[PDB]
C-alpha cells in the first residue's frame, strides 16, 4: 500500500485519468474487510483480566493497512485536484461517493475506540472535496449525489467533533473519549503524508521483518518495551490543535455553496459555533495566559 | 426502599434528609425500638455511607449510635464501620478524617471492653496501620495492644470473617491475614490448626471466580505463603453437606430443638445479612409462629424454666428479643389452592426456562399440602417471599407428602420426576441445560440422600423401643420409602447420574457401581459401565482403585496391558515401550509425554519429541523447570506469535517463564509483574470449588502455587547479607512439606532453574549446595537414577563429601567392592592431611568399616 502511494503521486499531470478511480473504489472495499481495527468496544470487561503472551506485531500489521489506506485515500484526491478544469466530473459518481460514506462515517463512530491517525485524513477528504466543489462549476453536476440525509449525517457528526478541548498535558495518557483527543501511544507513525506524531516506534516497522530467512510472519516484537520529557506533549497537542483551525474552514465553504436553502445551515452552527466561541473565551482568559507555552 | 429507589425521581437530597429522621430517631424512642429495625439501618446507612457527597453527615450519624446504643451490641455492625474506615482512608481529607478520631478516642474510653473483650480482631488491624498513630497518637494503652495481642489466637477469626459477603471486610481480613503470616515465618512461632483458614480462603476464591479479579489474585497469593501444608498429617476439611435429620414429625420435644436449629442457622442469618427489603416481612412471621410456641412475654420473660433454651447463638440473640411479641399475620393471598399445578406442569417451563424456577414454583407443592396448623405449615410464609434458600426446606415438605403412606398428592411427586430423571437429555441448548439441569439432580438425589439418612434414624429411633423390626405403619412408609427409589428405576437413576456425572464423583461412582454390581451383569453391562468408573476413579484420586480395577477386567487389546505397568514399579520398562511408538497417531504423542513427566523424568522431554496444543503445557512445563536460559526463549519465541491461544492451562505456563528469563536481564521490577500476573491466573481459572474432599488432589496445584513465592522472593532480594540471610528463611521453609517426594523435587528443583539463571558469585556456593540436596532426597526416596546424574554434575565443585556421597549410591547398586575401594582410598587419603574437621574424619571411618563387616569378612 505504501508503496502504491509512491506510484500515484509521481508526476501526476493528466496522466492518471480513470486509474485513480479503479484504485479508489478498490482501497474503499479494501478498508472495509478491515473493521474490527475501527470497531472495538469503547469498554473493557472487568471480567476480562490482562494476561495472554501480550504480542503487539499482530496489532501492528493492522494498524498500518488502516492508515496507510486513509492517506491513499487523500493521495487520490489531492491528485484529482490536479486535474483540468471540467476533468473532474469525470469520477465522482454515485457509485464512488455511496462508497465514500460507510468509511467516513466508520472513522469517527462517537459509539467506538477514536483513533486520531486517521481523523486527519479523514476530514481533509471532506474538507478538500468541498474546497474542489466551489472552484470548478456546476457543483457535482449540480449535486447529482449529495444528499442532504448523507451530506447533513456528515456534518452533523462534526458537531461531535469540535466539542472535545485536547488539554495540552493530558495528550498522550489514557481516558475516556470525548474528554480529549488522546493519541494513545501504542499507535503513533508518521503515516505517509504529513509527520503526525513522534513515532517513539518509526523503528520498529524494521523490527519485524528478521532480515535473513525470508519468512512469512512477522518476528513478534513484545508490548513490554515499546516507548523522559514532557515537551512531545506540545508538539503532538500544537500539531493537533491545526485539526481545529481546519474544522473552521470546513464551514466557510459550507456556507458559500448551499446558499441556505437546505438543512444545513438552518442546524443553526451559530448554536454550535458560538458555544464554542464563549467556550476558549473563558479558558484561554483564566486558566492559561502567562504559563509560557 | 428510599435510599434504595429506583431513582425515576432521584434526588439524592432526600437521602441526607433520611438520615436526619433515623438520627432523630434514636435521640428519643424507646430501647426496643432503638433496636428494632436495627439490621435494616446499619444496612441502609452503610449504603448510604458508601456514596460520595454524603458520606459526611454518615460519620456524623454514627458517632451519635456509638455514644449510647448499647455495649452488648456494636458486635454486628461495628465490623461494617471499621473495615471501610480502613480502606478508604485516602479518602477523607481534612475533615473526614477529624471525625474519625472523635470516633476512636470513645472508642478507646467509651468503650474499654468490647473492642478489648467481645470484639478483639478490631484492636488489632486498626493499631497494625502504622499510619494512623492509635499507637503513636493517643492512649498509653499499647500495653493492652501487647497483652491481648500474645493472649488471642487469631486463626478462628479469619474463618469466622471471609464467610460473610461484604467486599470491604472481605478485602481488609486478607490484608492482615498476608501481613499476618509474614511475620510468622521470620519467628517460625506455630507449625500446627491452620488448616480452617486454608479451606475459607479456597471458597472465596471460587465465589469470586466470575466477579473481581484483582481481589480474588490477592486471594490466592495468601495461601501461597502456607506452602502445601504436608498431606500425610492433617488432611482436615470434612464429609459434606447439611441435612441435619431431627425427624420433625410429632415428637414435640424433638420438634422443638429443630426449630430452635432453624431460627439461629438457615434464617437469622438469612435475614440478617440478605438484602431484600420487602422479603425481610416475611422472615419475621415465620420466626414468629415459630416463637408462637414460646410467644407469651411473661412465659418467656418471667418463669424460671418456662423457656431455658438458649434458643439463640449469641449472635443470634440481636433479632431474638425484638420481635417476640410482633406477630405480623401478613398472611393475605389470592387463590393459591386454585392456582395449582400439577404432573409434570411446570416442568415444561423448568427445561424451558429454571434451576431456582423449577424449586421455586415447586412452591405449588409447599401451599397445596402445606400451610395447615401442625408445625412447618408456617414455612409456606417463607417460601412465599421466594430463591436458593427454599432448596433448604425442599427435602423436609418433600418427605411429608409420602410421610403420610389425598392420596394423590403423592403420586403427582413422581410425574415430574420422571420427568426430571428423563428429560430425554441431548439437550440442544446447554446454557439452560448445563445450568439448572445439574440443580436440579442435586435437589433430586438431595432427598433420596436424605431418605436414607431419614429412614435410618427412622427406625434406628424405634430401635431403642425395639419389638426387633415391628411395625404396621412404617411399613407402608417403608414400602413408599424404597417405592421412592423405584423411580430410580436402578440403571435409569444411575445412568441418570452417569449421562449427568456431576462433579459428585463418589456418588457417580455408588450408583455406577451398584447396576454395574448385582442386577444386569450381562456382558455389555460390563463393556460401557467399566469404560466409566476408569474415568470415575481417575477423578477421586487414590490411584489404588485406578490400578486394581484397571488390572482385573482389563481385556480389549494387549497394548492396555502394556500401558497398565506404569504403576507396579516397573514403569522403566513400559516407558521404554512408549517411547518405541512415539518416534513411529494423534493420542499417542500424548501418552508417552503425559507417563514420562508423570515419573518426573524432566530432562527427556525437554530434549525429545518436542522440537498439538496438548503438548505444550507439558512441553514448556519441562523447560522452564529445567532451566537453561537459552533453550528457554526458544520456547517463548515460538509461544509469543500464534495470534491467539485461549488456552487456561498454557498461560500460566508461560507467564512464569516470562518472569524467569527477566531475571537474567537483572530486572526485578518486571519479573514482579509476570509473577504476580501468574496469581490472577492461578487464583481464578485454576482454583477448585470448595470442598473437594481430599487435599492431595491438590498438591498438583499447590506444588505449582509454592515454587512461585519462592522466585518472587528471592528476586526480591537486595544483596549479599540480605541473600545469604534471606534463603535460611527459605531453607526453614521447606521443613513444613513433609517428606514426600513428588512435591518436594518439583519446588527443590525450581531453586535451580532460578539459581542457576542468577549467575553471581553468591549465586554459585548455594547451587552447589542444592544438587548435594537434591541427591540425599533422590537416594532415599529409591530412584538412583535422579541421584547420580545430580551428583555427578556437582563434582564440578568437587566438594570433600561429592566423592564419598557417590561411594554410597553405588553400595545400594549390586555391585559392592567398587563402591568399597573408594572409602578404602578416601579415609587413608585424609590421613596425614591433618586438617578439615576431625569430625568428618570420624563421618567417613563409620561408614568406612561398618561396611567393612556386612560387606566382607
Amino acid at each position: 500500500v505504501a508503496l502504491m502511494y509512491q506510484i500515484v503521486q509521481f508526476r501526476p499531470s493528466a496522466t492518471h485519468n480513470l486509474a485513480l478511480k479503479d484504485c479508489f473504489l478498490f482501497i474503499c472495499d479494501l478498508i472495509r474487510i478491515y473493521h474490527h481495527v475501527l470497531k472495538v468496544p469503547i469498554h473493557e470487561s472487568n471480567m476480562n483480566l490482562h494476561v495472554e503472551p501480550q504480542i503487539f506485531q499482530y496489532e501492528l500489521i493492522d494498524y498500518l493497512i488502516i492508515s496507510y489506506s486513509f492517506d491513499l485515500l487523500e493521495g487520490i484526491l489531492r491528485v484529482l485536484q490536479s486535474h483540468p478544469k471540467q476533468t473532474y466530473m469525470e469520477f465522482f459518481d454515485e457509485n464512488i461517493l455511496k462508497s465514500f460514506e460507510f468509511v467516513y462515517k466508520l472513522a469517527l463512530t462517537i459509539s467506538y475506540k477514536p483513533m486520531v491517525n486517521v481523523i486527519f485524513s479523514a476530514v481533509e477528504v471532506v474538507n478538500i472535496i468541498t474546497s474542489i466543489i466551489l472552484n470548478m462549476d456546476n457543483s457535482s453536476d449540480l449535486k447529482s449525489l449529495i444528499s442532504g440525509s448523507w451530506w447533513r449525517d456528515c456534518i452533523t457528526r462534526l458537531y461531535a467533533l469540535l466539542e472535545k478541548e485536547i488539554k495540552s498535558g493530558d495528550v498522550y495518557n489514557e481516558n475516556v473519549d470525548t474528554t480529549t483527543l488522546h493519541m494513545s501511544k501504542y499507535h503513533d507513525f508518521f503515516g505517509l503524508i504529513r509527520n503526525i506524531g513522534d513515532n517513539e516506534l518509526g523503528g520498529l516497522i524494521s523490527k519485524l521483518i528478521y532480515t535473513d530467512r525470508l519468512q512469512s510472519v512477522p518476528r513478534v516484537i513484545s508490548k513490554e518495551d515499546i516507548g523522559t520529557a514532557p515537551i512531545i506533549g506540545y508538539k503532538m497537542e500544537k500539531w493537533l490543535l491545526k485539526l481545529k483551525d481546519e474544522v473552521l474552514n470546513i464551514f466557510e465553504n459550507l456556507l458559500m455553496i448551499y446558499g441556505d436553502d437546505a438543512t444545513i445551515v438552518n442546524g443553526e452552527m451559530l448554536i454550535h459555533s458560538s458555544k464554542f466561541l464563549s467556550r476558549e473565551q473563558a479558558l484561554m482568559i483564566e486558566r492559561y495566559v502567562g504559563q509560557d507555552s | 426502599s428510599d435510599i434504595h429507589d429506583v431513582e425515576g425521581r432521584t434526588t439524592y437530597y432526600e437521602k441526607l434528609r433520611v438520615i436526619n429522621g433515623i438520627s432523630f430517631l434514636i435521640i428519643y424512642a424507646p430501647k426496643k425500638s432503638i433496636i428494632s429495625a436495627l439490621a435494616q439501618i446499619s444496612i441502609c446507612l452503610q449504603t448510604g455511607l458508601g456514596l460520595k457527597e454524603v458520606r459526611y453527615e454518615a460519620f456524623r450519624c454514627w458517632h451519635l449510635l456509638v455514644r449510647h446504643l448499647n455495649d452488648e451490641e456494636l458486635s454486628t455492625v461495628i465490623d461494617s464501620l471499621i473495615a471501610f474506615i480502613l480502606q478508604k482512608w485516602s479518602e477523607f481529607n481534612g475533615k473526614l478524617r477529624n471525625i474519625v478520631y472523635s470516633i476512636l478516642d470513645t472508642l478507646i474510653k467509651e468503650k474499654s471492653d468490647l473492642i478489648l473483650k467481645l470484639k478483639p480482631y478490631t484492636t488489632l488491624a486498626l493499631v497494625g496501620k502504622p499510619e494512623l498513630g492509635i499507637l503513636a497518637r493517643d492512649g498509653q494503652f499499647a500495653r493492652m495492644v501487647n497483652k491481648i495481642r500474645s493472649t488471642t489466637d487469631l486463626i478462628p477469626i479469619f474463618a469466622n470473617n471471609l464467610k460473610s459477603s461484604n467486599k470491604y471486610v472481605i478485602n481488609q481480613n486478607l490484608d492482615d491475614i498476608e501481613v499476618y503470616l509474614r511475620r510468622k515465618q521470620t519467628e517460625r512461632s506455630i507449625d500446627f490448626d491452620i488448616t480452617l483458614v486454608l479451606g475459607a480462603l479456597l471458597d472465596t476464591s471460587h465465589k469470586f471466580r466470575n466477579l473481581d479479579k484483582d481481589l480474588c489474585e490477592k486471594c490466592a497469593k495468601c495461601i501461597s505463603m502456607i506452602g502445601v501444608l504436608d498431606v500425610t498429617k492433617h488432611e482436615f476439611k470434612r464429609t459434606t453437606y447439611s441435612e441435619n435429620e431431627v425427624y420433625d414429625l410429632n415428637d414435640s420435644v424433638q420438634t422443638i430443638k429443630f426449630l430452635i436449629w432453624v431460627i439461629n442457622d438457615i434464617l437469622v442469618p438469612a435475614f440478617w445479612q440478605s438484602e431484600n427489603p420487602s422479603k425481610q416481612l416475611f422472615v419475621a412471621l415465620v420466626i414468629q409462629e415459630s416463637l408462637k410456641y414460646c410467644g407469651l412475654s411473661s412465659e418467656s420473660w418471667d418463669m424460671n424454666h418456662k423457656e431455658l433454651y438458649p434458643n439463640e447463638a449469641k449472635l443470634w440473640e440481636k433479632f431474638n428479643s425484638v420481635s417476640k411479641t410482633t406477630i405480623y399475620p401478613l398472611l393475605s393471598s389470592l387463590y393459591l389452592a386454585q392456582s395449582w399445578k400439577e404432573y409434570v406442569p411446570l416442568k415444561y417451563p423448568s427445561n424451558n426456562f429454571e434451576g431456582y424456577k423449577i424449586w421455586v414454583k415447586r412452591f405449588t407443592l409447599d401451599l397445596l399440602k402445606t400451610g395447615t396448623t401442625e408445625n412447618h405449615p408456617l414455612h409456606v410464609f417463607s417460601s412465599l417471599i421466594r430463591g436458593s434458600l427454599s432448596n433448604f426446606l425442599l427435602p423436609y415438605i418433600s418427605l411429608d407428602i409420602i410421610i403420610k403412606a389425598p392420596y394423590a398428592d403423592i403420586l403427582n411427586g413422581i410425574i415430574i420426576e420422571f420427568d426430571s430423571i428423563f428429560t430425554c437429555n441431548l439437550e440442544g441448548m446447554n446454557n439452560l441445560q448445563v445450568d439448572s439441569l445439574r440443580m436440579c439432580y442435586e435437589s433430586i438425589f438431595r432427598v433420596f440422600e436424605y431418605c436414607k439418612k431419614w429412614a435410618t434414624e427412622f427406625k434406628q429411633n424405634y430401635s431403642k423401643l425395639h419389638g426387633t423390626f415391628i411395625i404396621k405403619d412404617t411399613k407402608t412408609t417403608n414400602m413408599l420409602l424404597r417405592i421412592d427409589e423405584f423411580l430410580r428405576t436402578t440403571p435409569s437413576d444411575l445412568l441418570a447420574q452417569r449421562s449427568l456425572e456431576t462433579d459428585s464423583f463418589e456418588r457417580s461412582a455408588l450408583y455406577l457401581e451398584q447396576c454395574y454390581r448385582q442386577n444386569p451383569h450381562d456382558k455389555n453391562q460390563n463393556g460401557q459401565l467399566l469404560k466409566n468408573l476408569q474415568i470415575t476413579y481417575e477423578e477421586i484420586g487414590d490411584i489404588d482403585s485406578l490400578d486394581g480395577v484397571l488390572r482385573t477386567f482389563a481385556t480389549g487389546n494387549l497394548v492396555s496391558k502394556i500401558e497398565e505397568l506404569q504403576y507396579s514399579e516397573n514403569w522403566k520398562l513400559a516407558q521404554d515401550c512408549f517411547n518405541v511408538l512415539g518416534k513411529f497417531d494423534p493420542k499417542t504423542t500424548t501418552r508417552m509425554l503425559k507417563s514420562m513427566y508423570d515419573h518426573q523424568l524432566y530432562s527427556q522431554i525437554i530434549s525429545n519429541s518436542s522440537f498439538v496444543k496438548e503438548w505444550y503445557s507439558i512441553g514448556l512445563e519441562a523447560a522452564n523447570l529445567e532451566g537453561n536460559v537459552q533453550t528457554l526463549k526458544n520456547w517463548v519465541e515460538q509461544i509469543e506469535s500464534l495470534r491467539n491461544i485461549d488456552d487456561r492451562e498454557v498461560l500460566l505456563q508461560y507467564n512464569i517463564a516470562k518472569a524467569l528469563i527477566a531475571i537474567s536481564n537483572e530486572d526485578p521490577l518486571r519479573t514482579q509483574k509476570y509473577i504476580h500476573n501468574s496469581f490472577r491466573l492461578i487464583g481464578t481459572n485454576f482454583i477448585t470449588s470448595s470442598k473437594e474432599t481430599t487435599l492431595l488432589k491438590k498438591q498438583n496445584l499447590l506444588m505449582k502455587l509454592h515454587s512461585l513465592y519462592d522466585l518472587s522472593f528471592l528476586s526480591s532480594a537486595k544483596d549479599k547479607f540480605e541473600y545469604k540471610s534471606n534463603t535460611t528463611i527459605l531453607d526453614y521453609r521447606m521443613e513444613r512439606i513433609g517428606a514426600d517426594f513428588v512435591p518436594n523435587h518439583y519446588i527443590l528443583s525450581m531453586r535451580k532453574s532460578f539459581d542457576q539463571l542468577k549467575m553471581n558469585e553468591q549465586a554459585d556456593a548455594d547451587l552447589g549446595k542444592t544438587f548435594f540436596t537434591l541427591a540425599q532426597l533422590a537416594r532415599n526416596n529409591a530412584r538412583l537414577d535422579i541421584a547420580s546424574e545430580s551428583l555427578m554434575h556437582c563434582l564440578e565443585r568437587r566438594l570433600p563429601q561429592a566423592e564419598l556421597e557417590f561411594a554410597e549410591i553405588l553400595w545400594k547398586q549390586g555391585e559392592n567392592d567398587r563402591a568399597l575401594k573408594i572409602v578404602q582410598e578416601i579415609h587413608e587419603k585424609y590421613q596425614e592431611n591433618s586438617s578439615v574437621n576431625a569430625r568428618d574424619r570420624a563421618a567417613v571411618l563409620l561408614k568406612f568399616t561398618e561396611w567393612l563387616d556386612l560387606s566382607n569378612n
